């Protein structure tokens, strides 16, 4: 069951550093390489490191891009990866995967990632409002309820129920980018015969300001 | 660097007919050892891209022969038979052969029956009025096709600014689609009236689904 | 060179 996960990712001005770390299990993590792609939409995935066996005496490479900037090391005693970036553009802006580099000739196993953004602009933790069955008539899938999640930046901003206990039906639509802030709905479906017995909330995280806004929706 | 290009952008398929996503490489990538280094992976939405198939041809750990690689030169295609409601995402293609390159991906979207949207309105909270604006929000649920109309009106006159439209990818259990019509207005410009309404119009009826609330 | 753990 290998497993991967990377972490460190956040808002960082243009000419900072920020270092990723990306932890693996499931597998001895001293007999494959590592490498590090990041996707943006604007250069879709590309390749940025690559860090080899001790046998290697841990030899790296880079892409032509990073060269000079971006450092990537390992540490096996913790089953780990680095990602050291230094000079940051905008252009460096994206979602970075730590991948293994598989016996097989390709990079097998990923983790879901971790976002970088490089940018001028300041980050803002998002503001959260319930949105809550407008009195009404019952005619429409028992109930609906939902959270608006606006004026956030960077992105992006998960967004989980009862801390993701409550998975069927969940709906959030993407984020969309207007005056300089971020923003998104999240909404979920239940019967509405457990509600309000049953309680219901919605987890908004945001990576960039570290944090995790936790709200209950009630039916005033 | 070595480019890879993948058609189609997106790919509509009905459920248990086949899908061919194709790779076109930019110079040949068979390695000096004979062999070729072209993989196919699939990354469904918010979760971690996986492998599917390696070397060409080679299905990887848990994935069914429903998935198959070929290749002629620099041509590459990767065939999903039977496709599957969780066959959902966007496969792309890469290749180490040369230098670590990725294909753009494609998207495979699942062509399922038409599904008339469900309707929900949601006043502004009181708790967002202190930010200056207020958000009147017009949520319609699992529909089918994607493309899908809403038309707001406030004290019985349209009103088009203000509207923010996005939509949710596709379920991997019904292959249906959501979406959230936002209307923020000012605070004092939504206090200024009574009569909120949205309507969806969508391909399977000719007649809108009318929503609406007064303050 | 090589660039992936097969070929290596």
């Amino acid at each position: 069951e290998v497993k991967v996960e990377e972490s460190g990712g956040g808002l960082v001005q243009p000419g900072g550093s920020m270092k990723l770390s990306c932890v693996a299990s499931g597998f001895t993590f001293s007999n494959y390489w590592m490498e590090w792609v990041r996707q943006s939409p604007e250069k879709g995935l590309e390749w940025v490191a690559e860090i080899r066996l001790k046998s290697n005496n841990y030899a790296t490479h880079y892409a032509e891009s990073v060269k000079g900037r971006f450092t990537i090391s390992r540490d096996d005693s913790k089953s780990s990866v680095y990602l050291q970036m230094n000079n940051l553009r905008a252009e460096d802006t994206g979602i970075y995967y730590c991948t293994r580099g598989g016996a097989v000739g390709a990079m097998d196993y990923w983790g879901q990632g971790t976002s970088v953004t490089v940018s001028s602009a300041t980050t803002t933790a998002p503001s959260v409002y319930p949105l809550v069955p407008g009195c009404s008539d019952t005619s429409g899938s028992s109930v609906t309820l939902g959270c608006l999640v606006k004026g956030y930046f960077p992105e992006p901003v998960t967004v989980k129920w009862n801390y993701g206990a409550l998975s069927s039906g969940v709906r959030t639509v993407s984020s969309v980018l207007q005056s300089g802030f971020y923003s998104l709905s999240s909404l979920v479906t239940v019967p509405s015969s457990t509600w309000p017995s049953q309680t219901v909330i919605c987890n908004v995280a945001h990576p960039a300001s570290k944090v995790d806004l936790i709200k209950e929706i009630s039916g005033p | 660097d070595v480019v890879l290009t993948q058609t189609p952008l997106s790919l509509p398929v009905r459920l248990g007919d086949q899908a061919s996503i194709s790779c076109r490489s930019s110079q040949s990538l068979l390695h000096s050892d004979g062999n070729t280094y072209l993989h196919w992976y699939l990354q469904k939405p918010g979760q971690s891209p996986k492998l599917l198939i390696y070397k060409v041809s080679n299905r990887f750990s848990g994935v069914p022969d429903r998935f198959s690689g070929s290749g002629s030169g620099t041509d590459f295609t990767l065939k999903i038979s039977r496709v599957e409601a969780e066959d959902l995402g966007v496969y792309f293609c890469s290749q180490t052969t040369h230098v670590p390159t990725f294909g753009g991906g494609t998207k495979l979207e699942i062509k399922r029956a038409d599904a008339a949207p469900t309707v929900s309105i949601f006043p502004p909270s009181s708790e967002q009025l202190t930010s200056g604006g207020a958000s009147v929000v017009c949520f319609l649920n699992n529909f089918y096709p994607k493309d899908i109309n809403v038309k707001w009106k406030i004290d019985g006159s349209e009103r088009q600014n203000g509207v923010l439209n996005s939509w949710t990818d596709q379920d991997s259990k019904d292959s249906t689609y959501s979406m959230s019509s936002t209307l923020t207005l000012t605070k004092d410009e939504y206090e200024r009236h009574n009569s909120y309404t949205c309507e969806a119009t969508h391909k399977t009826s000719t007649s809108p689904i009318v929503k609406s609330f007064n303050r | 060179m090589d660039w992936n753990m097969h070929a290596a």
